[PDB]
Formats: C-alpha cells, structure tokens, sequence
C-alpha cells in the first residue's frame, strides 16, 4: 500500500542522513560511554587542558572566551552545508522555489544544529571535532558573559531531548520534518512545502510506531519539541545581537551573517 | 542577499 511508499522515505533519508553527517548519534553516545572501542576525546575542562587540546581539534588560525565562540562557528558553518546537502535529498525540495529553498533552510538550519548537537551532548560535557574532544558544561559556564551563557540553554534542551532516546532513523525523518516547516516567515509558495511535510510526518508517525511505545504520545512528545526548538533559536540570536554590539573586535563568519539577516 | 546559502543549493 502507501505505508510501503513511507518505509521507501524513511530508508532513503535515513541513508542521505548517514552520508550527509561525519558522526551519526549511533558512534557518538558509543564515544560519550567510552563503549567504543576508538580512542579516547581529549577532555577540555580549563584553559590548560584547552591550550593543550589545541593538538586533536581542527585548527583554525585571541581570548579564550572568544577563541572557544570562533570554534563553535566553524563547527556550524559545517554543519549549515551538511544540513544544505541533506535537504537537497529531501523529495521535492530542489524542485520548490530556490527563494523557498533558502528560506527553509535560513530559519530551519540552527533548529536542526540544536536537535543534531543534543547527540553529541549528556549533563556534564559535548563532543567537538567528530569526537575527537569533550568539552565539559561547567568550563563552558566558566567562560566570561555573555559567553558563559551560550551553550546552557542547549545544554538544557538537550536533556530533555535526550529523554526521547529516538535513534538516527527517527532523526533523519524529524530533520526533515523541520525543514519543510510551511509557517516559516517570508514563504511564497506554502502548501506544496506543507504537503510535502504532510509526507515526512507520516513516515515521521510510523517510524516511531515500528520503534517505540507509547507512539501517539511519543509523536505527539516530539512535536511540541519542535517549539521547544524555535524558543532556544530565538533566544540563541539575540544573545548574537547581544555579542555583536558588545564584541564589536571579533566578526562573525559570512555564512552565519547571510542566516541571522532579518531573523527574529 | 543569501549569496553562499544559493551556491550551496545550486551547487
Ligand atoms: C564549543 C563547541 C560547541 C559545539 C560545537 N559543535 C557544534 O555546534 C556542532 C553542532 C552540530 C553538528 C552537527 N553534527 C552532525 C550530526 N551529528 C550526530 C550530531 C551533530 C556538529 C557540531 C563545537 C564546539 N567547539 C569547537 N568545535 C571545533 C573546534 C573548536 C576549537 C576550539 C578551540 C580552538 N580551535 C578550535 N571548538
């Protein structure tokens, strides 16, 4: 029938899915419980183990604070192309308006960064460079305001995220759910989007029926987390409104500047 | 405006 046709686009976003990302949830909790078998992430919890980390994390080439911040944006810029890749295998969405396409992605790309950090994240610390590092939450406090209060909120919802224990399969679907969000502000052409999404939400319900109980309440769960969401991008981008005044030394990366235009 | 963001995509 058609719940053959769901099962078709749950596989095939979830292959796009395991292509499109360097490090699925899957290896990152395995790393994150030392169960792998892989080596260790040199673990960053003060400025000393940071300045000696500097060896296993991707450079880049003056304040620590500032350092740690100028870090996160190479990681998202990364990110941001992957999750540009990723939507491009989303059935229909190359063949919607390209002012839409860029408007999907615009508002949708830092709620899928937050959803996909939440892997890489437990209570004490996250993963960085493809689990290469761990940097732990208490150091990511320590830091100076207003950056000691970057990474707490996303911290915060990656706890109650985390709750969910949805696996990579039920997050290929929900990503893809995010990004064919029909009420994202400055659409031209909304309903093929929301029909679309229509489709990603039935793979999405009967994904998470064939993995786990409680399904309705589940999906029902981790759809209002998807505006749990939207608050931590709101509240995100003004504390850049925030550093952007306030740190008028250090810039921001082209990529970020070309999204944040005109947001919230 | 969104410059990177349209090569991205066409690319
Ligand atoms: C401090 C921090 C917080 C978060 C991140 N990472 C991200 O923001 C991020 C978000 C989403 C993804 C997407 N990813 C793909 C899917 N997998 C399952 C989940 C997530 C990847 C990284 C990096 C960092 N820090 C970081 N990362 C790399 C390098 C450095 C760094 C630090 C100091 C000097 N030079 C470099 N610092």
């Amino acid at each position: 029938p058609e719940s053959a046709d769901l099962r078709a686009l749950a596989k095939h976003l979830y292959d796009s899915y395991i292509k499109s990302f360097p490090l699925t949830k899957a290896k990152a909790r395995a790393i994150l419980t030392g169960k792998t078998t892989d080596k260790s992430p040199f673990v960053i919890y003060d400025m000393n183990s940071l300045m000696m980390g500097e060896d296993k994390i991707k450079f880049k080439h003056k304040e620590v604070a500032i350092r740690i911040f100028q870090g996160c944006q190479f990681a998202s810029v990364e990110a941001v192309q992957e999750i540009t890749e990723y939507a491009k295998s989303i059935p229909g969405f190359v063949n919607l308006d390209l002012n839409d396409q860029v408007t999907l992605l615009k508002y949708g790309v830092h709620e899928i960064i937050y959803t996909m950090l939440a892997s890489l994240m437990n209570k004490d610390g996250v993963l960085i460079s493809e689990g290469q590092g761990f940097m732990t939450r208490e150091f990511l406090k320590s830091l100076r305001k207003p950056f000691g209060d970057f990474m707490e909120p996303k911290f915060e919802f990656a706890v109650k995220f985390n709750a969910l224990e949805l696996d990579d399969s039920d997050l290929a679907i929900f990503i893809a759910v995010i990004i064919l969000s029909g009420d994202r502000p400055g659409l031209l052409n909304v309903k093929p989007i929301e029909d679309i999404q229509d489709n990603l939400l039935q793979a999405l319900e009967l994904q998470l029926k064939l993995n786990h109980p409680e399904s309705s309440q589940l999906f029902a769960k981790l759809l209002q987390k998807m505006t749990d969401l939207r608050q931590i991008v709101t509240e995100h981008v003004q504390l850049l409104q925030v550093i952007k005044k306030t740190e008028t030394d250090m810039s921001l990366h082209p990529l970020l500047q070309e999204i944040y235009k005109d947001l919230y | 405006r969104h410059k990177i963001l349209h090569r991205l995509l066409q690319e």
